[PDB]
């Protein structure tokens, strides 16, 4: 039987892979990190409250000016916020009200979001009409898109519950690179720095990193309990962050290709929505279903501080380009900005 | 104060996307949102035509009511990652064929179609997202299951029946052991309705059971449930 | 294709009445602020009245307040001016201009092609250009200036000085909104510069594509005010 | 003016005012407080209860005042205009008690038997617009009694009362009975309509929640009936033996003892509108 | 059920790319994103506030 040959095959490489990682590791974050001051005890305040969804606010993004927002909400509405002053510069109805993920373009010339129709909406803000039409609709995934991120205004990832991870060429419309190898439905999904590879994870406990222009798997991340629902990239573009179901944040490395430290309590028994690191990367900002965001030391495995007061689950982070806030979604409507 | 004048048209803006926003939420807050589901292609469609590819809208008006009904067919991923986006829902529409109790599900080796129907029916009754949302059961295809009951027996589906081979007394039977699902029978309630291929009155049944939901919640505002 | 095309201009005995229309089509009229802005036979632009998008806002100039009015009818997308006691003064090309706010925007940004009509017979922000006609050898660079009474620059850090070239026998068209910002489909040759009341406008690489008069307009506050105008000839 | 000598009324009445106040006090402040400070959202059902709270503590307020008249055997020493705000705030309280609680309970008529009406859907402004309309209803009907002198002088013993005062006070009389009896037909025949359609609804019924909704339903009418219906009656045998009834010890006794139970249902209006209710937090 | 030969094929040549793959030590990693971070502390609004006069969202 070849079939069983292969697995044995298979089994091996795995060994071996373990084996590589454990013979690898000789002294972990902590063993390093525990002679260096620790951050203290990191409070912010609600700044501003961004009102306006009557629904669960399901996503975000940060506009690159750090300044303009957008979100999604299960009202069918993509409102842009000017976080500044309070003030809604657009809002866009969309065709399906079931939206679960929403980004803004680099640019700022655009916006997409998609959800349960499976498919990845992109908006054109700045039109000579003065309106917000839809670019195009992108059409092809057989499950649900949980997540989408602007490479450039024609390039665009988009993650989908059909265990597949897509790029597409918005000119076009079509399909320009598929990425398979997820076995649960990808859930979440990051850029590198330099959008050079990208990060993704799924429901199947793992996270594993994609090249763009190769469009096939580098490496693969294990170590989560349950379904990993976010993820994002260290500021140096060399090491990321997972958030899953288990209560525990989980930093992987590039380079050494391992997990280095957990993020998690005893206390702390929800899963985990939003992941999202500050400008240094010393804080990791991680939102759960207890309807608080906490900070972590992302060196320490310290709760640095927490941001409590959203009343149902925070559904989504972002900490602006510049690194001077960090905003806060939530199913309770309502969008909470903090320094 | 201390604002520029386009700082203040630019508010006036906001001003008047929050009046549309109201709008659309007022709007939307009097149309009754239905979870239409079922284990397969075996009752939605005649279900959906008697009332009127990710997610399907269906939109139908009934007594000066507006109805939203949303089919999740055709959405092969896993239930619980999306299945809190209907939390709010005004109840939930379980569509089952009465006639696949003999039949096989084919994707798995000795399933049976009812018992497929009575595990997504046992997962959907008791999710920790409607604990308190209603279920509109609907049977269908009794007029198929009656004839069919004759040339093959309710026993090959359920070892345990020692009840006749009658239309009327078997369709009970599976109806209480649809309902003996409802871990939950203190905090919600489960509305069962046998129809057939042309059956006129599923409307009218949906919007009962949509007004005693309505009911439930009004009385909930008088702070009186 | 956006376009505001106006109507109504003509021969008026003074004290008469008046009513002009301005047809808006190829944009959403409802979301724009929509300014009347009126240019006497003298060539120098004056902006008369605005009436906000839902028309909750209405501004008149000090010369016509009371005795214009200026209305919108966002189903058939049009934009009123009622005049009433026209006298010789008002004898001018009436524009009526296409704005829209929010953070980011460029109002001013579409003209229309304007209407003429023609009557028989102190605290204000003081727009100032220094040069009126200068001659200037085309491919070379040139500076226009402008300088305002009150300092243009907002607690906010926005400097609403606006920039207009309006090419012989055409409409005025928005190069520069606030200051430093180029328009949509002016070339990058156009670049502004400047702080507080002092600025400045650069033309490098000059054609006879750009010869007109460039005005300058402060947004800063009711009423919005103009330059005199500097004329590139050559 | 009379000398009706009272002594079995000064030892039952400050207890009565006494516990009545303590009591709706604490309920009413703390459903106050909950309604204002721990909800988030409001709906018309909620502005319509919160401001029957509102009546029911704007009646706690006064009570001190009236207990400190009734200790000392029924002399008030704070003077006229006093007298007045005090009469007028207890008669306006009394008026916007009743018409919150008729308010309140065709609102539950609506939301009940008419579900997918019109009137279900109005936004909380429309709401708070109908309200402050009954308010200034209830003040322009109620306003009189700040425009008369209601202190009788007798061997140097000022009573500041409005009832006990004659024959008939005006049209007070009828504007008594009317706030009663026109209330009175609005909640029973609602909580009749209500209690009936909830039964109707074979499979909504069967619940102990529901049950528990319509024991309450049924509560509150009972509870209405029991405090306005005493002094009212009261006043009726009053009016009715008026020449043989004037200054009568044991009638007016009866009838100081009766209006206590309105402040009864006043301080009892709490435990069966915020207190009893499993989702007021 | 031969079609599953090409998926395991596929599956074994990802895990033997997954392998043949250079890593640099977790102490050289853990050092590179603590210098990283020593580096850009000081620009970290989040981790070290600014003064009132300099953030925007006063």
């Amino acid at each position: 039987s070849e079939l069983d040959q292969l697995r044995q095959e298979a089994e091996q490489l795995k060994n071996q892979i373990r084996d590589a990682r454990k013979a690898c590791a000789d002294a972990t974050l902590s063993q390093i990190t525990n002679n260096i001051d620790p951050v203290g005890r990191i409070q912010m305040r609600t700044r501003r409250t961004l009102r306006g969804h009557l629904a669960k606010i399901y996503a975000m993004h940060w506009g690159t000016d750090s300044r303009l927002l957008v979100s999604a909400s299960q009202d069918g509405k993509l409102i842009i916020w000017d976080s500044y002053t309070t003030n809604k510069v657009h809002a866009i109805p969309l065709r399906s009200s079931w939206v679960m993920t929403c980004a803004y373009a680099p640019s700022g010339n655009y916006v997409a979001c998609g959800g349960l129709d499976n498919i990845c909406s992109i908006y054109n803000l700045k039109t000579r009409e003065g309106n917000v039409r839809v670019s195009r609709e992108l059409a092809g995934h057989t499950g649900y898109l949980s997540c989408c991120r602007f490479l450039d205004d024609n390039q665009i990832v988009t993650s989908s519950g059909d265990t597949t991870c897509a790029l597409w060429d918005i000119e076009t419309g079509q399909q320009t690179t598929t990425f398979t190898g997820h076995t649960g439905d990808v859930m979440s999904l990051s850029l590198a720095p330099d959008t050079r590879l990208f990060v993704s994870g799924a429901c199947d406990a793992s996270a594993k990193l994609w090249d763009v222009r190769e469009g096939m798997c580098r490496q693969t991340f294990t170590g989560h309990e349950s379904d990993i629902n976010a993820i994002c990239f260290f500021p140096n573009g060399n090491a990321f962050a997972t958030g899953s179901d288990d209560a525990t944040c989980r930093l992987f490395d590039l380079r050494a290709d391992q997990e280095l430290m957990t993020y998690s309590h005893d206390n702390i028994i929800c899963g985990i929505t939003s992941v999202s690191f500050s400008k240094s990367g010393r804080l990791l900002l991680a939102g759960y279903d207890d309807f608080n965001c906490n900070v972590w030391d992302a060196l320490k495995a310290d709760r640095a501080g927490v941001l409590a007061g959203h009343d149902n689950r925070v559904s989504c982070l972002g900490v602006t380009d510049d690194g001077m806030a960090v905003a806060t979604g939530s199913w309770d409507s309502f969008l909470k900005i903090w320094n | 104060c201390t604002l520029s004048a386009e700082d203040k048209a630019a508010v006036e803006r906001s001003k008047m996307i929050d009046r549309n926003l109201r709008e659309d939420g007022e709007k939307a807050a009097r149309e009754v949102k239905l979870l239409l589901l079922g284990a397969g292609e075996s009752g939605k469609n005649t279900i959906v035509k008697q009332m009127k590819t990710g997610i399907v809208e269906t939109h139908f008006t009934f007594k000066d009511l507006h109805f939203k009904m949303f089919d999740v067919g055709a959405q092969r991923s896993e239930r619980k990652k999306w299945i809190h986006c209907f939390e709010g829902v005004t109840a939930i529409i379980f569509c089952v064929a009465l006639s696949d109790y003999d039949l096989v599900l084919a994707e798995d080796e000795e399933m049976n179609r009812m018992h497929a129907s009575m595990k997504l029916f046992d997962s959907i009754c008791n999710n920790k997202w409607f604990t308190d949302t209603s279920i509109i059961l609907f049977l269908n295809k009794k007029d198929l299951f009656e004839e069919k009951i004759k040339k093959s027996p309710l026993t090959i589906c359920y070892p345990e029946y020692a009840g006749s081979n009658t239309y009327e007394e078997a369709a009970a039977y599976i109806q209480c052991q649809f309902e003996d699902l409802n871990k939950r029978k203190d905090t919600k309630e489960i509305y069962t309705h046998f129809t057939c291929s042309t059956d006129t009155k599923n409307v009218q049944f949906v919007f009962d059971a949509v007004t005693d939901v309505i009911i439930k919640n009004n009385l909930k505002d008088c702070g009186l449930f | 294709d956006v376009q505001l095309v106006e109507s109504g201009g003509g021969l008026v005995q003074p004290g008469g009445s008046r009513k002009l229309s301005c047809s808006a089509s190829g944009f959403a009229f409802s979301s724009f602020g929509m300014h009347w802005v009126r240019q006497a036979p003298e060539k120098g632009l004056e902006w008369v009245a605005y009436i906000s998008s839902g028309s909750g806002t209405i501004y008149y100039a000090d010369t016509v307040k009371g005795r214009f009015t200026i209305s919108r009818d966002d189903p058939k997308n049009t934009l009123f001016l009622q005049m009433t006691s026209l006298r010789s003064e008002d004898t001018a090309m009436y524009y009526c201009v296409r704005s829209i706010y929010y953070y980011g925007s460029s109002p001013f940004d579409f003209w229309g092609q304007g209407t003429t009509l023609t009557v028989s017979s102190g605290s204000d922000i003081v727009m100032t250009q220094a040069t009126s006609s200068v001659p200037v050898t085309p491919g070379e660079s040139v500076s226009i200036s402008c300088r305002s009474s009150k300092s243009l620059l907002h607690s906010n850090g926005n400097t609403y000085l606006y920039w207009f070239l309006q090419r012989p026998g055409q409409s005025p068209q928005l190069l520069i909104y606030r200051m430093s910002n180029l328009a949509s489909g002016v070339p990058d040759r156009f670049s502004g510069s400047g702080s507080g009341t002092a600025f400045t406008l650069t033309i490098s690489r000059l054609e006879a594509e750009d010869v007109g008069v460039y005005y300058c307009m402060q947004h800063l506050e009711y009423p919005l005010t103009f330059g005199a105008g500097t004329k590139l000839e050559l | 003016c009379c000398r009706i000598e009272g002594d079995t009324i000064s030892q039952v009445m400050p207890p009565l005012l006494i516990v009545a106040f303590v009591l709706g006090a604490l309920g009413n402040g703390v459903a106050l407080c909950g309604f204002c400070f721990h909800m988030k959202t409001w709906k018309p059902s909620t502005v319509y209860l919160f401001n029957l709270a509102v009546a029911d503590f704007l009646l706690m307020i006064c009570l001190p005042f009236r207990t400190d008249y009734y200790l000392r055997r029924r002399h008030w020493a704070f003077g006229d205009i006093p007298c007045r705000v005090g009469l007028f705030t207890l008669a306006m309280n009394r008026a916007g008690s009743i018409v919150f609680l008729t308010v309140v309970a065709a609102d539950r008529y609506f939301k009940v038997v008419h579900p997918h009406h019109a009137v279900n859907t109005i936004s909380t402004r429309v709401a708070a617009g109908i309200v402050c309309t009954l308010w200034a209803l209830v003040i322009l009907g109620t306003v009189y009694l700040l425009l008369e002198n209601h202190l009788c002088v007798q061997e140097t013993a000022v009573s500041c009362e409005s009832f006990i005062m004659e024959s008939a006070n005006g049209w007070h009389d009828i504007m008594f009975q009317l706030e009663f009896f026109m209330p009175l037909g609005i909640i029973l025949f609602c909580s009749f309509k209500i209690v009936w359609s909830l039964r109707r609804r074979q499979q909504l019924a069967r619940q102990a929640r529901m049950k528990k909704a319509t024991r309450f339903i049924m509560v509150v009418a009972i509870v209405f009936i029991t405090c306005y219906l005493p002094s009212v009656s009261a006043r009726l045998y009053f009016l009715w033996t008026v020449p043989s009834s004037a200054c009568d010890p044991s009638v007016h006794g009866a009838l100081h003892i009766t209006l206590s139970f309105t402040y009864m249902n006043s301080m009892l209006d709490p435990l069966v509108y915020y207190f009893s209710s499993p989702s007021f937090p | 059920n031969t079609a599953s030969i090409a998926q395991a094929r596929k599956l074994v040549e990802q895990l033997k790319m997954e392998a043949n793959i250079d890593r640099i030590k977790v102490s050289k990693a853990a050092a590179d994103l603590m210098a990283y971070c020593e580096a850009h502390a000081k620009e970290d609004p989040l981790l070290t506030p600014v003064p009132a006069s300099e953030n925007p969202f006063r």
